[PDB]
RNA sequence: UAGGGGAUCGAAGAUGAUCAGAUACCGUCGUAGUCUUAACCAUAAACUAUGCCGACUAGGGAUCGGGUGGUGUUUUUUUAA
């Protein structure tokens, strides 16, 4: 071992799918499998933003996003922290916390 | 040597069409016997968000890409280039858990400009409405894209830069579409994204000089 | 060379490695109501008057 | 009453860059690569070489009258990472302690709609 | 359920279930005696009818095809049968 | 096998790294191939490593597709539909 219902990842009715390249890996991954992630961030920072609305000639602007996805192979969503490994039984949930 | 003692400046003004014909400054480099500056740089662009220029903070995002026609005094006019989106703000507007379309459609104007246009536009959801989502069928987005198609042509023909660009500034053309495509389906967000040159004709200086006073 | 001298409230968490850093809030002495978090190194109570001619670095949380 | 120069930073990595134009950019001024302000050859990318190295930004854009600024960060974008280096944010702090007003900030990190073939090989770079 | 009278249920359980299971089948779609206004006349048209018809010459138009049931013109009484 | 396509990856080949060696792991490029038309090959951990027909045993609660019934839930438009 069966390991996983599923068998990894996301693939049915569809046979075969357009694969996907790894951010870090930069191995090829079919984009069932993947693991996708959202970080977005203030390309700013806590600690400086205070000197930004400060010393900007902008009496306030807002304070624009910085967007991206990531791709991940399996191997290094483990390595890297990302993933983990879930008990067996702790497996078969699917919630973000 | 120094690489700033020769650098001359000069001023960016812009259509009269629009707000604070102030934009801020540029360097750029006097000659010899023989040999000439003014022209030397000129042809090239600048593109300052909507703001520093129509003033107001609604256009916070989205940039125009002026670029300057001819000299003057030391104040170099300016000609509409194109319009941009802030990027990010596109990016953003995107959702995962929802349909995304797409636009576009070329165009002799008359002025004799040749213009694209991107009419990006999402679904919405209903306010009310289990289901997580907000798709679309798929027929229904075919003819979605055909409307916007005409709805762009006609404000295009219905012509000129000048008349054109206050169609761009206060986002009338974004209305247009909701009311015609409401009698379809709701929609959001709606954009032009962009817009750019390709065939642009001969200068005629004051067709331009008349943008001023 | 302006010394800002600021008060101690509220002792945090244990950190470092070796347990060489407390963390720390802190109450500025001399404009109360300010209550910035920096870290600092000593065997703490609440109440060490605290001393910084750095105003404000602000410190976040080190292995 | 300010005149605004186009900042035109960028930080992958092992290395980063402070470069400074006019707000239209065919003509440039002062630009700070990293190795620069750093021999070890090491860290040619570090938190710090930024740092010293805006701070050059402020001193040949205080030196020919650029009061203030408007400002770009790149990653390497292409194919490469969009995920912007050490820099570019040590940068854009020392970049407001040196007087410098700030104005209009944004990404311009180049996206691909795909296409070119990321390198390493199928089964990937590997240690 | 240890059991059931599946002779006879009730009536509810029928008018959901699928046309061919209520036991003995039988149809839903039935018929729809029209007055276009002008005309007294009364043509029996069908409730699915894939054909528009014309209203027994008056050329008048009815009622159109879609996926399983017509949509009638605004004038018809559409008394059904 | 012969035409078309040749972005990206990427055996082979070249490389710089690491290493006692490193012809491998790590990094950057890279024909061929991946894609398609037309023709070959017929193998696989072709995996539930469980031949199919059938017929009978013991409880459940989910779900996809149908169908039946409940003056059943909203839709509201006037009641339905």
């Amino acid at each position: 071992p069966k390991k996983r219902a599923s068998n990894g990842r996301n693939k049915k009715g569809r046979g075969h799918v357009k694969p996907v390249r790894c951010v870090n890996c930069s191995k090829s991954i079919p984009k069932d499998k993947a693991i996708k992630r959202m970080a977005i961030r203030n390309i700013v920072e806590a600690a400086a933003v205070r000197d930004l609305s400060e010393a900007s000639v902008y009496p306030e602007y807002a304070l624009p996003k910085t967007y991206n996805k990531l791709h991940y192979c399996v191997s290094c969503a483990i390595h890297a922290r990302i993933v983990r490994v879930r008990s067996r039984e702790d497996r078969k949930n699917r919630a973000p916390p | 040597v120094d690489p700033f003692t020769r650098k001359e400046w000069f001023d960016i003004k812009a259509p009269s069409t629009f707000e604070n014909a102030n934009v801020g400054k540029t360097l750029v480099n006097k000659s010899t016997g023989l040999k000439s500056a003014s022209d030397a740089l000129k042809g090239r662009v600048v593109e300052v968000c909507l703001a520093d220029l129509q003033g107001s903070e609604d256009h916070s995002f989205r940039k125009i890409k002026l670029r300057v026609d001819e000299v003057q005094g030391k104040n170099l006019l300016t000609n509409f280039h194109g319009m941009d989106f802030t990027t990010d703000k596109l990016r953003s507007m995107v959702r995962k858990w929802q349909t995304l379309i797409e636009a576009n459609v070329t165009v002799k104007t008359s002025d004799d400009y040749v213009l694209r246009i991107f009419a990006i536009a999402f679904t919405r959801a209903q306010a009310n409405q289990v289901k997580a989502h907000s798709y679309a069928q798929s027929s229904h987005i075919r003819a979605i894209r055909k409307v916007i198609s005409e709805i762009l042509t006609k404000e295009v023909q219905g012509s000129t830069l000048a008349q054109l660009t206050s169609k761009l500034i206060p986002e009338v053309i974004n209305k247009e579409i909701e009311n015609a495509t409401k009698d379809i389906f709701p929609l959001q967000n709606i954009h032009v994204r962009k817009v750019k040159l390709l065939k642009q004709p001969k200068f005629d200086v004051g067709a331009l000089m008349a943008l001023h006073g | 060379t302006p010394v800002t001298l600021a008060k101690v409230i509220k002792v945090l968490g244990r950190t470092g490695s070796r347990g060489g850093v407390t963390q720390v809030r802190v109450e500025f002495l001399e404009d109360t109501s300010r209550t910035i978090v920096r870290n600092v190194k000593g065997p703490v109570r609440e109440n060490d008057i605290l001393v910084l001619m750095e105003s404000e670095r602000e410190a976040r949380r080190l292995r | 009453s300010q005149v605004f120069g186009v900042a035109r930073i960028y930080a992958s990595f092992n290395d980063t860059f402070v470069h400074v134009t006019d707000l239209s950019g065919k003509e440039t001024i002062a630009r700070v690569t990293g190795g620069m302000k750093v021999k070890a050859d090491r860290d040619e990318s570090s938190p710090y070489a930024a740092m010293l190295a805006a701070q050059d930004v402020a001193a040949k854009c205080k030196e020919v009258g650029i009061t203030a600024v408007h400002v770009k960060i790149r990653a390497t974008g292409g194919t490469r990472t969009k995920t912007p280096g050490p820099g570019g944010q040590a940068a854009l702090r020392a970049l407001a302690r040196s007087g410098l007003r700030i104005g209009r900030i944004e990404d311009v990190t180049p996206v691909p709609s795909d296409s070119t073939r990321k390198k390493g090989g199928r089964r990937g770079r590997r240690l | 359920v240890l059991v059931q009278d599946l002779l006879h249920p009730t009536a509810a359980s029928e008018a959901r279930k699928h046309k061919l299971k209520t036991l003995v089948q039988g149809p839903r779609s039935y018929f729809l005696d029209v007055k276009c206004p002008g005309c007294l006349n009364i043509t029996t048209v069908f409730s699915h009818a894939q054909t528009a018809v014309t209203c027994e010459s008056c050329s008048t138009i009815l009622c159109t095809p879609t996926g399983g049931k017509a949509k009638l013109s605004e004038g018809t009484s559409f008394r059904r049968k």
